[PDB]
C-alpha cells in the first residue's frame, strides 16, 4: 500500500509504505451500491422465513436499512412474477437498534423465476396483498420483537469500492454476537490511537496513561466489539467501560477514565450523539462529597429552553463527561443538578 | 386474633350445609386454615385444610368427595360445602389456622365450634 | 451485575389431566431470550422452548410458553404420567449464563399419619466414646415435617441430621430419620431423651422418649 | 449427520491436585460453534462455568476464575479444560453442551457427563451397628428395626435383608457425607412385632472396595422381656 | 492529516483523513543524524558515572550506538577543557544487545563552562589518557558485565521535513524495563495487522483466527515491549510466543503459531534475521510422532557447506518455521533431522 | 521528606471470606516507581505476591492468580490488594515495598508489615493439666514439673510460676496448632528434688480473648511415695 | 519453569573476629541481576548489597560480594556481636521474582545437662477420652535429635508431634517436647509405653519408658 | 567392618595433637562418620562430626573453634585437628559411624577407643 501523508501540528511530509486507516464517519461516507447477494436468492429466504413464523427484521446498522430500502421494489416485483403473495414494507429506524432473537435462513435452492434482479436499481411496483414482510418501521403491534430476525448478513468483498463503491453481502450461516470485522480499523501510533468502523471513531490519547479523549457515534448497534480488534484488553472491569459493552464498546483501558462508571443509562435514543469532555455553555461543575449518587442523564436545558448553572459530582475528574446532540447538552451519571426540581428534568430514556 | 364459626344445625341424611367462620385480627391470606371435627367422646380428627391461592386443598379418605372448602381472602373467612351428609357426621367443627408459612401444622388457635348433628 | 431467575412455586400436585402453570421472572430485561428445560433423576436436562414462545422439533403439542420481557410462563395442556421431573428456566442474553432454582412437579397424593419411633444407642457404639440416637417416622404425606430433640426436657440445636427418601412407588409416602449424635460423656449426663414429631395430619405432636437405664 | 458429546477424564483426586477434562465430539466441528462447561453438584442446581467462542475469545465464571482453562484443539476436534487448585467443594458432574445452531441462544446438544470427586480420605470399611427392635419400635403390631452402617469410604454399599428374602417394608436411606469425611446410611425393615421372638432378620451389608462382607442379625434386646 | 493512497491489490485512490503507519526499518542505516541535546551535560554525566564507579556502557540498540559513534569525538573535546583525564572508545556491536545492571546518572549541574562545544559539531581536535570508558567492543575485562550502564535514554521529540531527522534525545530520570514507546506503530485493517518500530516488522493475519505471517529483524534488543501497544493480550501463555518475551516479544495472540513453542535458542547471533513460514531451498520437513525432543537450532548447510535434504518434528504445523540469515538457512527447535546425527551439523550458540 | 510504608486493614476472616489491605505511600509518588506486595508466613521464608509497573502493567504469582487484584490511586497516593475467596493457607504477615531505581532494581524500602488470619474457629477458654513430677521426671537430684495448657483459641496466652516469684529454669515452649484448629503448649520449670515436699509451685495461665484465669498447683502423684 | 534460587549452608557457628563466607545459586543465567538482604527475628528485611558486587550506602565495609555464571557469594571478614540474623538473596532479573532459603548464623557458647523424662497421660485428660504421653529432652546440643515412640515393643509412625524451643541466652540450649496422642481405647490395650531418645551427646539409646497402671 | 583409632597420647595445655582412625571393610566415601569423647567415670559426649564431601562439618561448643577436622575418602581414614588443647579435654576420644545416609544418627558400628590427657 504505497502512499504519503501530510502532519497538520507540523510539516513533516513523505509517501512510503505502510498501513493506513481512514475516517469514514463525519464524512458520511457516499452513495453505495449495497448488491444484497442475489434478489433472487433473498426472495427466496424471505418466502422461507415467511413459511416458519417469522415477522420482520430490525436493522443492526444504518447501511442494512438503506440496502433493504434500496431493493425494496425489485423484491416485490420478482415475488409477483413467480407464485408468491407477499409485500415487504420499510420504514424510518430509531435507536437503540435491539436484538431480534430469530436468524433468516439459507435456502437450499432458489426460486424458479427468470433472474433478471441481479442489479436492479428499484424502480419497480409490485400487487399489494394482506401479508407483509414488514421491515423495521413501526410495525410493532403487528407483531413484536419475539418474531424479528437481526444480523443475518456479512459483508462479502469491496468489488470497485473507489468509485462504484459496490458493497457486496451475504446471508450467513453461523449465529453470532460480534460486529463485523470486515469494516473495523484501529491503530496507535507515539500518544495517539484510534478504534473506528463505519458508524464509530473512538479516539484515545496517553496523559500518565492511556485513557479515552473523543468518541463520535451515528448509529447505536447492540452487538459487541471482537477482542482481536481490541488494544491492551486484559486487565480492565466490565464495570468501568465508559461505552457499555452491550451498545459495542470496546474491551480496553483505552476505553476507561478514572472517576467514572460504565455508562448504561445514557441518552442513546437520539440521531447523532458526540462525547466530550468539556462544559457546556452556562453551565459550571463543582466538586462536592454532599452531592447526589448516580442517576439518569439529564438535560443542560429545561423543556421550555432554560438552562441550568450550577451542578455538582461526588468524585469525578475535571473537565466533565458530556453528550452533544442536536437537541442539546447531556451530563453523564456522575453529575447531578445542586438545586433544582426534578420536574423540570428531561430524564434520559432508559434503554432495556 | 378471634375465630367464630357458624352455620352449623341439624339436616336430614343426603341434604346439604355450609358452613362459615368469621376471622378477626389477622390476615388469613399470608396463612391456612384447616378444619377439624370431634363427636362427643371422640378425638379431634382432621377434616380439610385449604391452604393459599395456587397451593390447592387436602381432604381428608373419609371426607373425600363429598366435602368441599373454599376461601374469601376478600372477607377474612373460610366456607366449607356438604353433600350427601351421613348420620356418622355428627360432630362439633373446631376450626383452626396454621401459624407456620411454611405449612408444619403449628396450630395455635382454635374457635368455640359449633354443633351439628345428621338424622332423618 | 449478573441476571438472576427466580422460579416458582416450589413445588405442585396435580393429576394427570389438569393444567400446570409454571412461572419464570428474570430481574432485567433480556428481550425474548428464554429457554425452557425439563430434568429428571440422575439425567442431563433436556430442551423444550426456546424465544419464550417457540418449540423445538420433537417436542409434543401440549407445551406451551408465553410472555414477553420479565414475566414468562409455560404451561401443559393435559398431564400425563411421563411428565413427572423438574423445569429450569435459562437466560441467554449475555455472559454468565445463569439458570433458574427448579421446580419439581409431583402427583397428588391421601394425608396420612407418621409413625414415631425411637431407638437408644447401642451398647457397642458406647464402647467406642460416641452415641447416636435415632428418631424415625414412617409412611407419611405431605412430606413437610418437623422433628425436634429434648434431652432433660432440653432443646437441641446444631447437632442432628437429617434423611427424606423419595416418595413411595406403591403409596406415595415419605420417610424420614434424623440422627443425634452426642459424645458418651456427655450422654451419660443426661436420663430423658425425647422426641417431638409435628405433622399436617396430626392434631397434637406425638412424643417419643426413652429413660436411660429403662428397658 | 449423528451429533454427539462425550466427556472423559474423571476420577479421584487429592486437595490441591490438579486434572484435565476431556470433551470429544462427532457430526460436526467445534471450531464454528460455542461451547461452555456446566456442572450440577450433588443434590443442587446446574451451573454455567466457561465459554469458548467460535472466533477464539474466552469467558470463565467467578468460582473458577483463574484457576481453571478451556481450549479447544482444531485439528483433534476436542474441547478441553484444565483444572489446578482443586477443593473438595468443586466436586460436581460436569457437562459439556454445545451452542445451538439457530434457535437462539440455548444448549441444543448436552452429554452424558462425567464424575469428579476431590478427597483426601483414604478407603475404610464400615461398623454395623443393629438396630435392636423395642418397646420403642413398636406400633399397632408391628415392629421396626434395622442396621446402622457407619464410618465406610468410597461409595457404594448394597444392604440387603435375609440374602434378599425379605424385600417388602424395606427402606434403604441415602448415605449422608459426615464432618469426618466418611459417609454413613441407615436400612430399616418393618415386621409384625408376633414374629420378632419366632423368626429372625438378618442384614447383609457389603462394601466392593474395602471388600468387607459383614452379616449382622438384629433381635430384641435380653433385657427387654415383652417379645419373649 | 491529509491522505495519499493507491491501493495495488484493489486499485483504489483514496483522499481523506486518519492515521497512518510507515514500514522504515529496510531504511534504517542513515534516516537520522541526532546531535543529543546539550552534549556538555552528557560530559557531565560521563565523567560522574566514571566517579562513581560506572565504567562503561553496553548499547540498547543500534541507533544509540551510532550516536555514540557519531559525537564521539566532540565530547572528547569536551573532557580536553577542564582538566579530565577519560578516553571514550567506541567498538563494533554483536547479538544480542545483553542488559546491564546500572542506569547513567542525571548531573545536578552541568560543567562550569563547555561553549567550545559551540560551532565544533564532528571536526573536533583533543587528545588521549590513560583511563578509558569503553563503548562496546571485546572490551568486557576493561569494564566487567556488572559495572555496565544500559537503556538510560528517550527520544523528546523528532520527525522533520529532511531525509534525516534530527532526534532530541534526554537522559532518563527512572528505571525501566520496557522499550521506548515513541517510535512504535501497529495497525490492523480487515484481515491484515502488523506491530513495527525500528528495527522491527511483524506481520500477521487471519486463517480460522489470527496468526504469525513473517518478521524481518535487524537487531535483536532486550527490553519488555509494552503492554499498551499490543493487540488482543488476554489468554495468551508466555510459552507459546515465537519471539521470545525477553528478547523483546510482544504479548499478543498475534505472536502466536498452532504448533510451535517459545524460541529461546534460535540463532539469534547473527546480523540480522527474517522469519518465513517456508521451506529451505532444497530440503522438505515432515511430521512424525517418531521424531526427536526439542533442542538447540541447526543450521541447514554444514560448515563444509553440504546441504541436509530431510527433516521432522512431532506436532508441528506446515509449512514449516525458518530463519532467513546472512549465513544461511536453519530450522526451529522443534524441527530436527531424520538420519544424520545433529553433531554433524552447525548447532546455534546458548543464549540465555 | 522520610521514605515511610505503612499499611493496615489485617485482622480475622473466615475461609471464603474477602478483604481489602491499604498500603499508603509517603514521601514519593507510587505512580513512577514500579510497586509490589511481599508476604511471610509464620516460620517459613519470603514470598512474593504481585507488581504493578509505572505504565500500569500488572502480574501475579499463580498461587494468587485470579483471586487477587492490585490496584493503586494517584489521588490518595495508595497502593491496593483486593482479597476473595480466601483459604487457610493465605494467613501470613503481608508487606510492600519499593523498586528502587539507582540501585539495579533492588526492594529499596520496606513497611512494618500486617497480620492476616484465616480461620473460623470460635474463642474458647485453655484446659489446665499438671505435669506432676515423679521417678520418671527427676535426674541427679533434679526434678522436672510443668503445666499444660490444651485447646485455646486465639493466641496469645501467659504462663508464669508462683506469680512470677519463680523464673530460673522455666521454659515456655511456642504455641502449636493443631488439626482441631485449636492451640497447645507446654511450660515447664526444673526443681531441686528435695523442695518436692516441702515448696509449693503454682502456674498461673492467663487467656485474655476467653477471659480465662486459672491457677493450678503441680504435686507428686499420691501413689509416688519417694517423695513423702 | 522459573529460575530457582538456593543457599548453603543452612546455618552457621562462628565467634567474633572469623570469616564467614555464603554461597548463593541460579538455576540459569541472570547477567548480575542478584542482591542480599539481613533479617534479624522480628523485623523486616535489610538491603546490604546489589549487582553481586556493589555495596548499599551505609553498609559495613566489612560485607563484600562476588560471583560468576551460576553462583554466587557473600563474605564478612570480622564477625562484629550485631551481625546474628538470617541472609536471603534475591533476584530482580524477570518475573516471577524468588528468593533463597536462607542461613542462620549462630553463636559460640551449649548442652550444658542433657536430660530425659517421659510423663504419663493424667486421669483428668483420660476422663475425655485421650490420652498424650510427653517426652522431654532438656539442655541438649545440637538441635539435631532422633525421638522414636515404642509401645509394647512396637515401633510408633505418624501419630506424634514435636516442638523446639529457641536457643538459650544463657548457656544455648535447646529444649525437644514429642506428644504423643492416642484414644482411651487405645491406650488402654497397651501396658509398656516408652520414648527412646538417640542423640549424639548420648552413646547409645537411652530409653525411658512407664508401664500402664503402674507408679 | 572395623574401626581402629590411633594418635592419641599426653599433650601439654595448648598443645597440637592430630588423631586418626582407619576404616575397614566399608566405604566411607558414602556414609557420615562422628567422633566422641568419654572422661573416667563420665557420659560420652560430642567432638565433631565430618559429613560428606560438599556438606560441610558441625562442631561442640567446647570443641569448636579449636578443633578441626578433615576426611580422607581415597585412604578411608578420618583425621581431627586439635588446636589448644585444655585439661577439660581428657578422655577416650572415641570414633563412631553413622549408617543411615539421611543423616539420621544411626550409629551401629564403633573402635576400640584411645586415651587422651592434658596436663602440663
Ligand atoms: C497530563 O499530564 C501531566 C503529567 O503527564 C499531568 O500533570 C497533567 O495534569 C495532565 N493533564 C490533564 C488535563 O489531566
Ligand atoms: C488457511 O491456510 C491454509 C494453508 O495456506 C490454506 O490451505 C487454507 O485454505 C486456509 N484457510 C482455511 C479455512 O483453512
Amino acid at each position: 500500500d504505497v502512499g504519503c501523508s501530510v502532519d497538520f501540528s507540523k510539516k513533516e511530509t513523505r509517501c512510503g509504505t505502510g498501513v493506513f486507516i481512514y475516517n469514514d464517519v463525519e464524512a458520511w461516507r457516499d452513495r453505495y451500491k449495497y448488491h444484497p447477494d442475489s434478489p433472487r436468492r433473498l426472495a427466496a429466504a424471505v418466502k422461507q422465513a415467511w413459511e416458519e413464523g417469522i415477522c420482520g427484521i430490525s436493522s443492526v446498522s444504518r447501511m442494512e436499512n438503506i440496502m433493504w430500502k434500496s431493493v425494496e421494489g425489485e423484491l416485490n416485483a420478482i415475488l409477483e412474477e413467480n407464485g408468491v403473495q407477499l409485500t415487504v414494507v420499510v420504514g424510518s429506524v430509531k435507536n437503540p437498534m435491539w436484538r431480534g432473537p430469530q436468524r433468516l435462513p439459507v435456502p437450499v435452492n432458489e426460486l424458479p423465476h427468470g433472474w433478471k434482479a441481479w442489479g436492479k436499481s428499484y424502480f419497480v411496483r409490485a400487487a399489494k396483498t394482506n401479508n407483509s414482510f414488514v421491515v423495521d418501521g413501526d410495525t410493532l403491534k403487528e407483531c413484536p420483537l419475539e418474531h424479528r430476525a437481526w444480523n443475518s448478513f456479512l459483508v462479502e468483498d469491496h468489488g470497485f469500492g473507489v468509485f462504484h463503491t459496490s458493497v457486496w453481502l451475504k446471508v450467513r450461516e453461523d449465529y453470532s454476537l460480534e460486529c463485523d470485522p470486515a469494516v473495523i480499523g484501529t491503530a496507535v501510533k507515539g500518544r495517539e490511537a484510534a478504534h473506528s468502523d463505519l458508524g464509530y471513531w473512538i479516539e484515545s490519547e496517553k496523559n500518565d496513561t492511556w485513557r479515552l479523549k473523543r468518541a463520535h457515534l451515528i448509529e447505536m448497534k447492540t452487538c459487541e466489539w471482537p477482542k482481536s480488534h481490541t488494544l491492551w484488553t486484559d486487565g480492565v472491569e466490565e464495570s468501568d467501560l465508559i461505552i457499555p459493552k452491550s451498545l459495542a464498546g470496546p474491551l480496553s483501558h483505552h476505553n476507561t477514565r478514572e472517576g467514572y462508571r460504565t455508562q448504561v443509562k445514557g441518552p442513546w435514543h437520539s440521531e447523532e450523539l458526540e462525547i466530550r469532555f468539556e462544559e457546556c455553555p452556562g453551565t459550571k461543575v463543582y466538586v462536592e462529597e454532599t452531592c447526589g449518587t448516580r442517576g439518569p442523564s439529564l438535560r443542560s436545558t429545561t423543556a421550555s429552553g432554560r438552562v441550568i448553572e450550577e451542578w455538582c459530582c461526588r468524585e469525578c475528574t475535571m473537565p466533565p463527561l458530556s453528550f452533544r446532540a442536536k437537541d442539546g447538552c447531556w451530563y453523564g451519571m456522575e453529575i447531578r443538578p445542586r438545586k433544582e426540581p426534578e420536574s423540570n428534568l428531561v430524564r434520559s430514556m432508559v434503554t432495556a | 386474633v378471634q375465630l367464630q364459626e357458624s352455620g352449623g344445625g341439624l339436616v336430614q341424611p343426603g341434604g346439604s350445609l355450609r358452613l362459615s367462620c368469621a376471622a378477626s385480627g389477622r390476615t388469613i391470606s399470608r396463612y391456612a386454615m384447616s378444619w377439624f371435627r370431634q363427636a362427643p367422646g371422640k378425638e379431634r380428627e382432621f377434616v380439610a385444610v385449604a391452604r393459599r391461592s395456587g397451593d390447592g386443598a387436602f381432604y381428608a379418605d373419609s371426607v373425600q368427595g363429598r366435602f368441599t372448602v373454599s376461601r374469601d381472602d376478600a372477607k377474612n373467612t373460610v366456607y366449607l360445602q356438604m353433600n350427601s351428609l351421613k348420620p356418622e357426621d355428627t360432630a362439633v367443627y373446631y376450626c383452626a389456622i396454621d401459624s407456620d408459612t411454611f405449612y408444619s401444622g403449628s396450630y395455635d388457635y382454635w374457635g368455640q365450634g359449633t354443633q351439628v348433628t345428621v338424622s332423618s | 451485575s449478573d441476571i438472576q431467575m427466580t422460579q416458582s412455586p416450589f413445588s405442585l400436585s396435580a393429576s394427570v389431566g389438569d393444567r400446570v402453570t409454571i412461572t419464570c421472572r428474570a430481574s432485567q430485561s433480556i428481550s425474548s431470550h428464554l429457554n425452557w428445560y425439563q430434568q429428571k433423576p440422575g439425567k442431563a436436562p433436556k430442551f423444550l422452548i426456546y424465544a419464550a414462545s417457540s418449540l423445538q422439533s420433537g417436542v409434543p403439542s401440549r407445551f406451551s410458553g408465553s410472555g414477553s420481557g420479565t414475566d414468562f410462563t409455560l404451561t401443559i395442556s393435559s398431564l400425563q404420567p411421563e411428565d413427572f421431573a423438574t423445569y429450569y428456566c435459562q437466560q441467554s442474553y449475555s455472559t454468565p449464563y445463569t439458570f433458574g432454582q427448579g421446580t419439581k412437579v409431583e402427583i397428588k397424593r391421601t394425608v396420612a399419619a407418621p409413625s414415631v419411633f425411637i431407638f437408644p444407642p447401642s451398647d457397642e457404639q458406647l464402647k467406642s466414646g460416641t452415641a447416636s440416637v435415632v428418631c424415625l417416622l414412617n409412611n407419611f404425606y405431605p412430606r413437610e415435617a418437623k422433628v425436634q430433640w429434648k434431652v432433660d426436657n432440653a432443646l437441641q440445636s446444631g447437632n442432628s441430621q437429617e434423611s427424606v427418601t423419595e416418595q413411595d412407588s406403591k403409596d406415595s409416602t415419605y420417610s424420614l430419620s434424623s440422627t443425634l449424635t452426642l459424645s458418651k460423656a456427655d450422654y451419660e449426663k443426661h436420663k430423658v431423651y425425647a422426641c417431638e414429631v409435628t405433622h399436617q395430619g396430626l392434631s397434637s405432636p406425638v412424643t417419643k422418649s426413652f429413660n436411660r437405664g429403662e428397658c | 449427520s449423528e451429533v454427539q458429546l462425550v466427556e472423559s477424564g474423571g476420577g479421584l483426586i487429592q486437595p490441591g491436585g490438579s486434572l484435565r477434562l476431556s470433551c470429544a465430539a462427532s457430526g460436526f466441528t467445534v471450531s464454528s460453534n460455542y461451547m461452555s462447561w456446566v456442572r450440577q453438584a450433588p443434590g443442587k442446581g446446574l451451573e454455567w462455568v466457561s465459554v469458548i467462542y467460535s472466533g477464539g475469545s474466552t469467558y470463565y465464571a467467578d468460582s473458577v476464575k483463574g484457576r481453571f482453562t478451556i481450549s479447544r484443539d482444531n485439528s483433534k476436534n476436542t474441547l478441553y479444560l484444565q483444572m489446578n487448585s482443586l477443593r473438595a467443594e468443586d466436586t460436581a458432574v460436569y457437562y459439556c453442551a454445545r451452542w445451538g445452531g439457530k434457535r437462539g441462544g440455548a444448549f441444543d446438544i448436552w452429554g452424558q457427563g462425567t464424575m469428579v470427586t476431590v478427597s483426601s480420605a483414604s478407603t475404610k470399611g464400615p461398623s454395623v451397628f443393629p438396630l435392636a427392635p423395642s418397646s420403642k419400635s413398636t406400633s399397632g403390631g408391628t415392629a421396626a428395626l434395622g442396621c446402622l452402617v457407619k464410618d465406610y469410604f468410597p461409595e457404594p454399599v448394597t444392604v440387603s435383608w435375609n440374602s434378599g428374602a425379605l424385600t417388602s417394608g424395606v427402606h434403604t436411606f441415602p448415605a449422608v457425607l459426615q464432618s469426618s469425611g466418611l459417609y454413613s446410611l441407615s436400612s430399616v425393615v418393618t415386621v409384625p412385632s408376633s414374629s420378632l421372638g419366632t423368626q429372625t432378620y438378618i442384614c447383609n451389608v457389603n462394601h466392593k472396595p474395602s471388600n468387607t462382607k459383614v452379616d449382622k442379625k438384629v433381635e430384641p434386646k435380653s433385657c427387654d422381656k415383652t417379645h419373649t
